[PDB]
């Protein structure tokens, strides 16, 4: 039950800075490394640096070196890294894994933090319901669906009645224009559950802590 | 009326190199070797040697065979208010002495413990190893922690050393037995050894010189024997010429000629004053060094083969697997290497008695001028027998290392080393450089080397004794005082005090040099100017 | 430092081809490589350690070979949850520097474009703004033009296309092309129409819907 829980994203503006932390369980926190890999958006992995939990002992990279900053807590088995000068390099996905000495891979690692450096506004997001019109043709499927329109940044969860049911579900990528993303999704349902049931989309985003809930209706 | 001469050229010869050639030869310029540049810090060893090693290495090889004199005695024939300097050093050897032998009494515990069918540090099944304690010929897939340590490690640590047992410098006491008994035998091959004079130390040094070569060449053949030996070499001599960039290789590589070479401590004065006047000393220094300098040179393959192959076996990049810098490189690294190939037994045997018999020569040279310069100064008030005297410098040398075979004596031993013997070293150093060449006079100095070897020295050397040496030792000095560096060993940093206590050494070594410039200057009747005068000009 | 150089980006497999990936580095590595799994969306995840070892926790189908500076990750049984990027890593010489990234692609038979057209709510229209939607789910490969008509007209400005990343189920790709227009423009027009054309059929999928009430 090794698990690494890091914090949720952040939305800063370029210059400031940021600390994501990472709680560590489900093994001996003073017996491995400590790792955080810089993941870019469509690139690859990049080793920031790891510290020793026993004392702190940092080991960076020469590409990192003043740019990112480890500590750690015995206290409470957590974690940290603080990025300062912020720009639009740094918004990207950064993850913290463990890692012995020898031979030194990351066997286990964090769910992940999207960091966004931007000094646009928060912007709460749009939700507006896409509801099949009256005369289409019932056959053994339909499919509903739910749009999103302007926010920022790139931090919404739209799930479908609590995770039940969504085997058919299909979620579009993102697209930012403007300033403001803009996304849609989808769930092809069986004709023998609707409208019969109560089927509602949920929309929540972090970034301004808002949470719109529509149900669809025909 | 007289004093002794040399049995055989070759003895001295021998001797000198002997002492000149020691264990930083083996394992400290590998590392900063390949940690500075790797073949390129070839470049930067070099140019300080020819500038500024050989120039004090032969001025003070010259001036032993021209005055004949021990360390204090040629003071007083040259410059009587620095004859504290021959003092300064008698005190700088009681510190020397306090630790160099006690890695030699490691070497003779590891010694004494390769004797086994079963070399003690292969297995983990044993009554000093801990619960982190991970061989091989054990299960595969096995993981490094960050508290698992090696049974090589784990021997070392808390076996011979028992360094587990103290908690710093605070708390270090007391003292292991073992190491006592090994270094009373080494006290006692080294008595025998000196006890005669220049007659069995030129005698006794045709086994300790001749011995580290034959090793060397056997781990030699062995390690490039080795699979996968080509990485530490490569690691060894990749040239990193960006290095050459920074102005810290360039004191590191003058400091490395400067303590490997070893002018300055009257050991050259001593060994050249038992010799012929009208013998060449320009081909003696130059052969001796040139030698210690190639000796260096393949002992690096000696230890970056093995540690290739170490790299190999695990998993390359020869800094992780060198990255400890100091006798963990040999205790620990190379003997776990070791542990681990045909014969280990013999190559273990051979590699610690190649280590002793490095050492030895080194510490006969190292009490020889001391001894030299007491008897020359205190004559026949002293000389009575030289065995009664050299009795009484090995036994209190004894007693002046029982802080050494402490526990936490590893520690004493970095700090006496580095924060301590070194900077007085190189100041006294600076103090003849600047008193041979600038007191007594460069002309004149040109004009004996014109009597002894017939013509009169080069320009490229009076250059080089004038200007060259003294801003050698000069940049090293500054360069430390400047920034002393952050001392580390076995997972403990030093406290922030450390090099108060160095400096507290230091000092206290060279009290002697200004308060007797102070005693002469206080005995002198007359103005100020005639008491230099007759502290500047030599003895009428 | 360390090169590790994934010359192919992408690579095409089906379902049950025995698909391998190559890593180049800089220089001699011996058997330090490490390779991950990264799924679209997670982290990523450790598959191969020291060249050949495998880890716990990881099925038998995935095997690793090589030893120096070029090696190879084997996929005996490609199966529809195999689809993520594979990532190499050496972990000798500091710093661990990683590959490019290979993300494996499924390749399988055609599939027809189910085309699902949606007219603006009205939450949306209380805002004072109009959106139509045309879906495209479940087809093969990516590749494939949409067109879309307001009232006969070929409609261009407005238009987004959104193609997602593949399938780990069926392996079928899926894209959303949405028409964002005013209200007022969208009080004036009554069908729409978006049209699809795939390689499946030469006659591309048609849907058209009424504002009327539907
Ligand atoms: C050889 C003689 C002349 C050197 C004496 C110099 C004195 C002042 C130096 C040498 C050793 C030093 C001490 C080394 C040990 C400790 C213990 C530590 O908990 C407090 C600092 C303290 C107490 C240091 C104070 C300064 C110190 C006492
Ligand atoms: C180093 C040092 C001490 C004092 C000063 Br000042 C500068 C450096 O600690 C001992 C030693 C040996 C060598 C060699 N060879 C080199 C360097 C040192
Ligand atoms: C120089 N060659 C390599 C031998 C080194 C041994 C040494 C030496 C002197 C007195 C002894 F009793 C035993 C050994 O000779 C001079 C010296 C200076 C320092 C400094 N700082 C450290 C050690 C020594
Ligand atoms: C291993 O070493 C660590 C410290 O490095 C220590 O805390 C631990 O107790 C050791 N393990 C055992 C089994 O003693
Ligand atoms: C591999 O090594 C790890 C070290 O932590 C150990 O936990 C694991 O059990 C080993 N694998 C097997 C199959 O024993
Ligand atoms: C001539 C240069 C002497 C250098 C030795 C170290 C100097 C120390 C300065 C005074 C500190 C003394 C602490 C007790
Ligand atoms: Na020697």
């Amino acid at each position: 039950e090794v698990q690494l829980q890091q914090s949720g994203p952040e939305l800063v503006k370029p210059g400031a800075s940021v600390k994501i932390s990472c709680k560590a369980s489900g093994y001996t926190f003073t017996d491995y490394y400590m790792n955080w890999v810089k993941q870019s958006h469509g690139k690859s992995l990049e080793w920031i640096g790891n510290i020793n939990p026993n004392n702190g002992g940092t080991s960076y990279n020469q590409k990192f070196k003043g740019k990112a900053t480890l500590t750690v807590d015995k206290s409470s088995t957590t974690a940290y890294m603080e990025l300062r000068s912020l720009t639009s390099e740094d918004s990207a996905v950064y993850y913290c894994t463990r890692s012995p000495v020898r031979p030194y891979y990351f066997d286990y690692w964090g769910q992940g933090t999207t960091l966004t450096v931007s000094s646009a506004k928060t912007t709460p997001p749009s939700v507006y319901p896409l509801a099949p019109g009256c005369g289409d043709t019932t056959g053994s499927s339909v499919t509903l669906g739910c749009l999103v329109k302007g926010y920022f940044p790139e931090s919404v969860t739209v799930t479908w009645n609590s995770g039940s049911l969504s085997s058919s579900v299909h979620t579009f990528p993102a697209l930012l224009q403007s300033g403001l993303y803009t996304m849609s999704s989808s769930v092809t349902v069986p004709s023998s559950t609707w409208p019969s049931q109560t089927v509602t989309c949920s929309v929540a985003h972090p970034a301004s802590s808002t949470t719109v809930d529509k149900k669809l209706e025909p | 009326g007289e004093r002794e001469t040399w049995g055989k050229k070759v003895d001295f010869l021998l001797s000198v190199i002997g002492y000149a050639v020691d264990l930083g030869n083996v394992w400290r310029f590998p590392y900063i070797c390949a940690q500075n540049g790797g073949g390129a810090f070839l470049l930067p060893y070099t140019i300080m040697a020819i500038f500024g090693g050989i120039p004090l290495f032969y001025m003070e090889l010259a001036l032993g065979q021209y005055h004949r004199n021990g360390c204090i005695s040629i003071w007083r024939k040259i410059c009587p208010i620095f004859k504290g300097i021959g003092y300064a050093i008698c005190i700088i050897a009681f510190y020397i002495a306090s630790y160099y032998n006690t890695i030699m009494a490691w070497a003779l515990y590891y010694l004494i413990s390769s004797f086994t069918d079963q070399l003690p540090w292969t297995s983990c099944k044993n009554s000093w190893n801990t619960g982190n304690c991970t061989n091989y010929f054990s299960e595969d897939n096995i993981t490094w922690t960050l508290h698992s340590t090696s049974p090589a490690e784990e021997f070392y640590t808390r076996h011979v050393l028992q360094i587990h047992r103290s908690k710093g410098l605070q708390d270090l006491g007391g003292i292991s037995w073992q190491l006592a008994l090994c270094i009373m035998l080494i006290f006692t091959v080294i008595y025998f050894s000196i006890w005669k004079g220049v007659k069995t130390s030129g005698k006794v040094v045709w086994v300790t010189a001749t011995f580290p070569y034959i090793a060397l060449s056997v781990l030699l053949v062995r390690g490039a024997t080795l699979p996968g030996a080509w990485r530490g070499v490569l690691f060894y001599l990749k040239p990193n010429w960006q290095k050459l960039l920074e102005t810290g290789v360039w004191i590191d590589a003058a400091a490395q000629i400067f303590f490997s070479l070893g002018p300055g401590f009257g050991v050259l004065l001593a060994f050249a004053s038992y010799n012929k006047f009208n013998n060449n000393c320009y081909q003696d220094a130059l052969v001796t060094s040139v030698v210690n300098c190639m000796t260096s040179f393949v002992s690096g393959f000696v230890i970056f083969t093995v540690l290739g192959y170490m790299a190999e076996m695990r998993n390359e990049d020869v800094s992780e697997v060198a990255k400890d810098a100091g006798p963990s490189l040999l205790f620990i690294t190379y003997a776990e290497a070791i542990a681990n190939m045909p014969a280990s037994t013999f190559f273990a045997i051979i590699f610690f008695l190649m280590l002793i018999t490095l050492g030895l020569d080194s510490s006969f040279a190292g009490l020889e001028g001391v001894i030299t310069a007491v008897l020359d100064e205190f004559p026949h008030v002293w000389a009575k027998r030289r065995e009664r005297f050299v009795l009484a410098v090995v036994i209190t040398c004894f007693f002046g290392s029982l802080v050494t075979l402490t526990f936490g004596g590893a520690y004493v031993v970095k700090l006496l080393e580095e924060y301590a013997t070194g900077p007085a070293v190189l100041t006294v150093a600076l103090i003849e450089a600047v008193a041979v060449s600038w007191f007594y006079g460069i002309t004149q100095f040109c004009r004996d080397v014109k009597e002894m070897l017939g013509f009169s020295p080069g320009w490229f050397w009076r250059i080089c004794w004038v200007a060259i040496s003294p801003l050698f030792l000069l940049f090293i000095i500054a360069s430390f005082l400047m920034s002393p560096p952050q001392l580390r060993l076995f997972q403990y940093n030093y406290p922030y005090w450390s090099i108060i206590l160095g400096y507290a050494i230091g000092t206290s070594s060279f009290i002697c040099i200004p308060t007797y410039i102070a005693y002469r200057l206080i005995i002198t009747p007359g103005t100020f100017k005639e008491r230099i005068i007759k502290s500047i000009t030599p003895e009428t | 430092d360390i090169v590790m150089t994934q010359s192919h980006k992408f690579m095409s497999t089906s379902v049950g081809d025995r698909v391998s990936i190559t890593c180049k580095a800089s220089q001699d590595v011996s058997t330090a490589v490490a390779w991950y799994q990264q799924k679209p969306g997670q982290s990523p995840k450790l598959l191969i350690y020291s060249a050949s070892y495998r880890y716990t926790g990881v099925p038998d189908r995935f095997t690793g070979s090589g030893s120096g500076t070029d090696f190879t990750f084997t996929i005996s049984s490609v199966q529809a949850e195999d689809l993520a990027v594979y990532y190499c890593q050496q972990h000798y010489s500091i710093p661990r520097t990683f590959g490019g990234g290979t993300k494996l692609e499924i390749k399988r038979a055609d599939a027809a474009p189910t085309v699902s057209i949606f007219p603006p709510s009205s939450e949306q229209l209380t805002s004072g703004g109009a959106s139509v939607v045309c879906f495209l789910n479940n087809f093969y490969p990516k590749d494939i033009n949409v067109k879309w008509k307001i009232d006969g007209s070929e409609r261009q400005n407005g238009v987004l296309n959104s193609w997602t990343d593949q399938d780990s189920k069926d392996s079928t790709y899926s894209m959303s092309s949405t028409l964002t227009l005013t209200k007022d423009e969208y009080e004036r027009h009554n069908s729409y129409t978006c049209e699809a054309t795939h390689k499946t059929s030469t006659s591309p999928i048609v849907k058209s819907f009424n504002r009327n009430e539907c």
